[PDB]
RNA sequence: AAGAUGGUAAGGGCCCACGGUGGAUGCCUCGGCACCCGAGCCGAUGAAGGACGUGGCUACCUGCGAUAAGCCAGGGGGAGCCG
RNA sequence: GUGAAAAGAACCCCGGGAGGGGAGUGAAAUAGAGCCUGAAACCGUGGGCUUACAAGCAGUCACGGCCCCGCAAGGGGUUGUG
RNA sequence: CGACCCGCGAGGCGGCUGGAGGUAAGGGAAGUGCGAAUGCCGGCAUGAGUAACGAUAAAGAGGGUGAGAAUCCCUCUCGCCGUAAGCCCAAGGGUUCCUACGCAAUGGUCGUCAGCGUAGGGUUAGGCGGGACCUAAGGUGAAGCCGAAAGGCGUAGCCGAAGG
């Protein structure tokens, strides 16, 4: 029961999934699969393996049924950034910042 | 454009170094403070081989 | 506790630690205070490689550390030790002049 | 040379942004299968139009 | 037929819960500071301070110098050790 | 600056590995390896009130409509018009 | 986090988290209370998911290894240098040149690739360049003169190289 996944340290940026994850809300699971599949925009791959590890912590450990299942409340949230330096003509250096992401989605059953 | 670096490894020798601190009467105050100024491990010594 | 410490070997016996018995002290460090008076059963895991056998687990690591341990016991087990009145040419005397006397010497008891 | 002025709100920081929501793509199935599919493209499953052209021969 | 006409939220606000990012406050310290006392020069029998080498396998500090994580005598110490 | 002690995670299950869900250690892992307590700015996901003919740094002082805590008396959040 | 006491700064009293220290009617001694100094160190936003990706010598297709490729390897067409964007020596750099593994971070994109990360290996001289041979500008310097002290000039001799 609210089966659990968390891909933790994954560096894109956390805008660039709040774009990808609000489309797998209320949805089922056959069919937040096939419109994630022909999606574009690359963060819509890291999506892509979470989803397919809460299925098998819900089919193996926590013993519910296979197929009945949606996804319910899945988010993204902040990560520890690294900062690095670009030079700027005339002198003046400039600090840009890679920033990280965590995504997790939990799962339940209708 | 020739920014004023330019190296040279004989000029390196020839007025840094040892031989150059230890002649003057002004110089050798410098190696005797950076000797008890804290232990500068040291600087002048960059040169090769 | 230091240079100067107690225990060679010896039926050394407890008193605070849910434990509350005793017998024979093993191996002394000093640095720390490591040794075994083996009561203490834990589970360290053993890593399942073919240097190992195929399946062996934990068990045997105890580590009673401190003084804790009350030292040799005879009918009066409450005792200190002194240092020797000698009686003899010139003995050294490492004994117990406390209550009663089963206190180390050249026996079949060590 | 021409710098802004006064740092604008979180409230009007977020509604420029209510417009950039995106949309979900199109599918149906392949009739020769049971699978979903864009649909007007070969189906790199169950194989064609009218003659198989890809898939694995 | 001329009705205060109203139940919708691409989005925005206020309040209440539950998580992430961040590193302040509390409790500690093998590290300092200021006054007092014991004491107060080493060196061509080659000094203060350094380069390079030395562990069975070694990167870095510490100890030592072709006898190189050491050798020979005297005392203390009384049990585990090869920084 | 973990814990009194490392007993610092054997072994199965998704994954190219990171990383996570179960087992197991522990008095407690929201004490797990930048790990004692852990605030404010900052960024999010669910519930309550409210708005697409209306003009203002903000608020305040009235009256009414919902929501909640109240055995009842009474109180807090929310804001439509003056 | 919160609807008991003082006019106020403030004290109590209850409810969750924490994990080993706190003191108190009456007195004493000062590093004793901060919004502002274009104040100083540390976090995090705004502009914004926009300007930019560093030369107008262009690319296209087929098979491979892999979990995964417009960007890594070979085969076949297409264009630019060709007195230089092609080979050979001195400076200067001083590690990584070559092989076998690898992808967390650096390459302003990806990457199974690398000048990037851990491990192992690799530069052999009587006859090539320089010392055990000379001297130039300059430097140092017995004797000799010197300058309140430090130190300044100087004869023979000696060091001094892409020159003999």
């Amino acid at each position: 029961m609210e089966a659990k996944a968390i891909a933790r340290y994954v560096r894109i940026s956390p805008r660039k999934v709040r774009l990808v994850v609000d489309l797998i809300r209320g949805k089922s699971l056959e069919e937040a699969r096939n419109i994630l599949r022909y999606t574009n925009k690359r963060g819509a791959y890291f999506v892509a393996k979470v989803l397919e590890s809460a299925a098998a912590n819900a089919v193996n450990n926590h013993d519910m049924l296979e197929d009945r299942l949606y996804v319910k409340a899945a988010y993204v949230d902040e990560g520890p950034a690294l900062k690095r330096v670009l030079p700027r003509a005339r002198g003046r250096a400039d600090i840009i910042k890679k920033r990280t992401s965590h995504i997790t989605v939990i799962l339940g059953e209708k | 454009m020739k920014r004023t670096w330019q190296p040279n490894r004989r000029k390196r020798a020839k007025t840094h170094g040892f031989r150059a601190r230890m002649r003057t009467p002004g110089g050798r105050k410098v190696l005797k403070r950076r000797r008890q100024k804290g232990r500068w491990r040291l600087t002048p010594a960059v040169r090769k081989r | 506790m230091r240079v100067k410490m107690h225990v060679k070997k010896g039926d050394t016996v407890l008193v605070a630690s849910g434990k509350y018995k005793g017998r024979v002290g093993k191996v002394k460090e000093v640095l720390p205070k490591k040794y075994a008076v083996i009561v203490e059963g834990v589970n360290i895991v053993k890593k399942a490689v073919r240097v190992s056998p195929k399946y062996p687990q934990g068990g045997f690591i105890e580590k009673e550390a401190p003084l804790h341990a009350s030292k040799v016991r005879p009918i009066c087990p409450a005792c200190g030790k002194p240092t020797r009145v000698r009686k003899k040419f010139l003995e050294n005397g490492k004994k117990i002049r406390v209550c009663a006397k089963c206190g180390g010497a050249l026996d079949t008891e060590e | 040379h021409p710098v802004p002025k006064k740092k604008t709100s979180k409230a009007r920081r977020d509604a420029r942004r209510s417009h950039h929501a995106l949309t979900p793509p199109t599918l149906v199935p392949c009739p020769e299968c049971k699978a979903m599919k864009p649909p007007h493209t070969v189906c790199p499953e169950c194989g064609y139009y009218a003659g198989r052209k890809v898939l694995e021969v």
